[PDB]
RNA sequence: CAUGGUUGUCGUCAGCUCGUGUCGUGAGAUGUUGGGUUAAGUCCCGCAACGAGCGCAACCCUUAAGCUUAGUUGCCAUCAUUAAGUUGGGCACUCUAAGUUGACUGCCGGUGACAAACCGGAGGAAGGUGGGGAUGACGUCAAAUCAUCAUGCCCCUUAUGAUU
């Protein structure tokens, strides 16, 4: 059995499967507490599978790819909630009303020229 | 039921004077019911079929008693002078003959053919004003 | 109160250098009593008619500019230290309006007027629908009497004789 | 858009340690120049001193502290030209929130000591025990505000 | 093989891609067909005034659409494709054998 | 306002080139070699009606197409004038093989000849608002549905420059979809340059 | 400050005009105002105005989720001899890289009366011009360049041009 989801945000695709077991992760063949760097943002990143409560059921072992680390996490838990309506496909409003499935809306905004960077318009002295 | 062109809506403001631009869209008429029926219609966008059909009714709102009318008149018959004073200044300017229901608070003046009847009555209309309309029937033959 | 000095096509000396300050600089010192800002002069010359002068002074809300077309470089400032000065008592008394004495500190039925007429019941109920009104009063046409043609909570019209 | 209308608000993330909205709320404006980690690290860091001088866990030491930091009345200014133009105003509960966050912090950075290990713990004691100085502040606002009453 | 298709516009790579795909399964192929390379752009920031102004300025680019096309099945009637040149007016074709 | 040229919108989105060749390396130097024979096509030709050219190139065989609303004055008399300028073109660059030109319908309504032969209508210097109106009655008489040009500077003699346009008919500038195409001429009068833009639409 | 080109600028500011008709002895007026809506002279009502153009929206580009085609130098769950050759096979599946299907107040409910909007839902990944870019109306400033060019006039020609 291996339910496999993708997920992107951020400029940072990351795709998942889902073999059953518990919940154990092994982002890029490695520990989550030793690549993911401190620890916080890994409570929030398990709210997906958190609503529909399949804590000790499913191993994932993400490859990531691309981005930063709130941009490789926050990408796996839409990553798997893509591979959580294929494990539970009637819990879908359980996870639309919370969170995880929406998307990936927002990266980085252009730099315009004439222009310091990114919409900050550079300072002049002569109001 | 005497074959002849009404009008229900407001008058528009020139479709006796100004109908070289009223015959203008008296032609569109003509011709966008048309561009329906047939093809042309499919390829539209969903909101552009919007405006063309928000215009289409809009069109037979105000000139849909003239919608076969490709001519000047030569009568008018006009329920009230106050209200319809648009229409009664556009007919004396054409020496068109006017004949229309009077009573207080009208001025008979601008009236060639006078009907002194009331005027906020349903059958004071309608029992009047359809033997004027059976009128011209009986000159046909 | 510095005078960024620039002239187009003509050296500048340093009598005019004097003659500046006490006029452009001076006359609007004691205007502007908390003053930090910056004049610019242009002098532009035209071999085809005259010169010409800018004076233009920015403030925390509203600048100051003037010129004239004058060839006499001491007497066309005498014109423009004249236009500044009106401007600045636009700019004070628009400002100066601050002294305004300001001190701190049932049931209503609309009523809908109608005159009677009279109709028959028909004319009645046509007028009420083209009103969209529930009540509608007329005297009655033929009986004489006043009457009111309503709508029940039915749906149905119901006719009252007052 | 500040005159179409209001700004639709947004939501935040709870802490995953106290599961607590506030403490995130804290580490956002300890948030130094984007560094969320080296920020969140300290705070970690500086609720288990509280811990340590008192025996209460520290999400009900936080909750206790802010009350004595949290104003009932401030001052926004009304242009009345030469009349007093400072209204008391009480404060609604969404900047009655944020403003007691803010003296908690600004006043924690001007302390004898140089971690905010401890800079920001003894105020928060201080603030436990109604004392220090962003206890003293809300007093000064209670001495300005409650002073110029006559704009009710 | 790999024949290499690039080019600046992209309605004309698209068509020339498939010329070269039709010649050859006529003959005896087993064409691995167009695949995209991505696109090699390069942009160039010029500034608008005749004289004086920065701080408003065009951006100009150009974009070239790279494929490949390669054949496993070498017969002298796949080759007459790769001989006989056809569409020759905006794209150039690095022949490999 | 700043008005930019409307085909510099469209230059592939709703047009196309006038040059379609390509070259990875060397391609500065063979780009020279287009400008070259875009100044000396106009030098000898010198309003032969000439709208625009195109350049294509292709193994040694580069191609030369030209619109001419005249045709055949180019030509000449039975591919007379037509190899008389293969006899030159193919000596300012190697080959210049396969020079060939096509023809056009409605000799004024590309925007090209609209500009130039009202541009030259102003060097005997005779009533330029009827020069204006000579080309906007004229369009849709001929086919077209939106018209509109100017003369900028030193504007009927006088002094001081000033512009002066006329215009009706349908000319969405703003919208992608249409084939607006502009040209400028510099007409000269010895009093200066005046200058002349031109917009036509379908 | 004689000009053509060409760019800032008020300013992304929502305005600027025309046909025909009417009113006024006419300069002109209406249209463009009034009621409330919108980012908008954007729509909907009411009115001697009816329509049209230039702007505004859109079409263009990029970004956000999908499909189909084609899978290398790209990407390796399942096979291992992982120095990782990411090699053998090709795994072509996902990913990525490129050719196209789709978001508009389409769809409901409000009490809100029909007058469009607004307000709150659900429906998709996306929601109210989605985010951003390109595009800058009539015009203002004798605004800025005769040093990118181009040329009216004036001036220079053992030099105000040249060469080191």
């Amino acid at each position: 059995v291996e339910y496999r989801g993708t997920g992107r945000r951020k400029n940072s695709v990351a795709r998942v499967r889902l073999v059953p077991g518990e919940g154990n992760i092994t982002v890029n063949n490695r520990d989550v507490r030793e690549y993911l760097p401190f620890e916080s943002l890994i409570l929030d990143l398990n709210q997906p599978f958190d609503v529909t409560e399949t804590k000790g059921n499913y191993d994932v072992l993400v490859n990531v790819h691309g981005g930063g680390f709130t941009g490789q996490a926050q990408a796996i838990r839409h990553g798997i909630a893509r591979a959580l309506l294929e494990a539970d496909p009637e819990y879908r409003g359980s996870l639309k009303r919370a969170g995880l499935l929406t998307r990936d809306p927002r990266m980085k905004e252009r730099k315009k020229p004439g222009l310091k960077a990114a919409r900050r318009s550079p300072q002049f002295s002569k109001r | 039921r005497a074959g002849q062109f009404y009008i229900n809506q407001r008058w528009l403001g020139g479709l006796l004077t100004n109908y070289k631009t009223i015959s203008k869209r008296i032609k569109r008429i003509s011709e966008i019911e048309k561009m329906e029926e047939d093809g042309l219609f499919e390829v539209l966008p969903k909101k552009e079929v919007v405006e063309l059909k928000k215009e289409y009714d809009r069109l037979i709102k105000f000139l849909g008693g003239i919608r076969d009318m490709k001519s000047m008149p030569q009568a008018l018959f006009v329920v009230d002078p106050r209200k319809e004073r648009n229409a009664i200044a556009e007919a004396r300017k054409l020496n068109i003959p006017i004949v229309g229901i009077v009573d207080t608070n009208c001025d008979p003046d601008e009236i060639d053919y006078v009907i002194p009847a009331n005027d906020d009555a349903i059958r004071a209309v309608k029992l009047l004003t359809a033997k004027m309309a059976d009128a011209i029937l009986e000159g046909q033959q | 109160i510095r005078f960024e000095i620039h002239g187009d096509n003509l050296t500048i000396t340093d009598a005019i250098r004097n003659y500046i300050e006490e006029k452009i600089g001076k006359l609007e010192r004691y205007f502007n009593d908390v003053p930090n800002a910056v004049a610019h002069v242009k002098v532009k010359t035209y071999s085809n008619s005259a010169t010409k002068i800018e004076v233009t002074i920015p403030l925390k809300n509203v600048t100051l500019r003037a010129e004239e077309r004058n060839d006499d470089l001491y007497a066309g400032i005498d014109l423009i230290n004249n236009k500044l000065e009106r401007q600045v008592r636009k700019y004070k008394t628009r400002i100066n309006r601050k002294s305004r004495d300001r001190g701190d500190q049932i049931e209503i039925i609309r009523s809908k007027e109608f005159s009677l007429k009279p109709m028959d019941s028909e004319e009645a109920v046509l007028q009420m629908n083209l009103l969209g009104h529930d009540f509608f009063v007329f005297t009655d046409r033929e009986t004489d009497g006043t009457s009111i043609v309503y709508r029940r909570k039915d749906g149905k019209y119901g006719l009252i004789q007052t | 858009m500040p005159r179409k209308g209001s700004v639709p608000k947004r939501d935040v993330l709870p802490d995953p340690i106290h599961n607590s909205k506030l403490v995130t709320k804290l580490i956002n404006k300890i948030m130094l120049d984007g560094k969320r980690g080296t920020a969140q690290r300290i705070l970690y860091s500086a609720f288990d001193l509280v811990e340590q001088r008192s025996g209460r866990d520290a999400l009900e030491v936080f909750e206790e502290a802010i009350n004595n930091i949290m104003p009932v009345l401030e001052v926004k200014a009304r242009r009345v030209g030469g009349s007093n133009y400072q209204v008391p105003v009480e404060v609604r509960p969404e900047r009655r929130t944020t403003l007691g966050l803010r003296w908690l912090v600004n006043y924690a950075r001007l302390r004898g000591e140089k971690t905010m290990e401890d800079r920001l713990a003894n105020e928060i004691l201080d603030a436990a025990n109604n004392t220090g100085g962003a206890v003293k502040k809300r007093e000064d606002t209670h001495k300005m505000a409650e002073a110029n009453k006559a704009f009710a | 093989i790999r024949i290499r298709l690039k080019a600046y516009d992209h309605r004309v790579i698209d068509q020339s891609a498939e010329k070269i795909v039709e010649t050859a399964k006529r003959s005896g192929a087993d064409v691995s067909g167009p695949i995209p390379l991505p696109t090699e752009k390069s942009v160039y920031t010029i500034i608008r005034a005749v004289h004086k102004y920065k701080d408003s300025r065009e951006q100009f680019e150009q974009r070239t659409h790279k494929r490949l096309i390669d054949i496993v099945n070498p017969t002298p009637k796949t080759v007459d494709a790769l001989m006989g040149l056809n569409l020759p007016s905006g794209v150039d074709i690095e022949i490999k054998l | 306002g700043q008005k930019i040229n409307p085909i510099g919108l469209r230059v592939g989105i709703i047009r196309d080139w006038e040059a379609k060749w390509y070259a990875e390396k060397d391609f500065a130097s063979l780009l020279h070699e287009d400008l070259k024979i875009r100044k000396f096509i106009d030098n000898e030709l010198k309003e032969a009606s000439v709208s625009h050219v195109e350049i294509e190139r292709a193994a040694n065989r580069i191609n030369i197409a030209i619109h001419t609303g005249k045709p055949g004055m180019v030509i000449g008399k039975g591919g007379s004038e037509i190899e008389k300028l293969r006899n030159k073109l193919n000596a300012l660059t190697d080959k210049k093989v396969h020079i060939n030109v096509i023809e056009i319908k409605k000799v004024d309504l590309d925007a090209r000849l609209v500009a130039e032969n009202i541009a030259r209508q102003l060097e005997n210097r005779a009533s330029f608002r009827r020069v204006q109106k000579q080309a906007i009655t004229r369009a849709m008489k001929l086919g077209a549905k939106g018209i509109k040009t100017q003369v900028s500077g030193r504007l009927g003699g006088a002094d001081i420059a000033r512009a002066e346009q006329y215009s009706e008919g349908t000319v969405p500038l703003h919208t992608l979809r249409a084939d607006i195409d502009y040209a400028h001429a510099e007409a000269d009068t010895t009093y200066g340059k005046l200058g002349v833009k031109v917009w036509i639409y379908r």
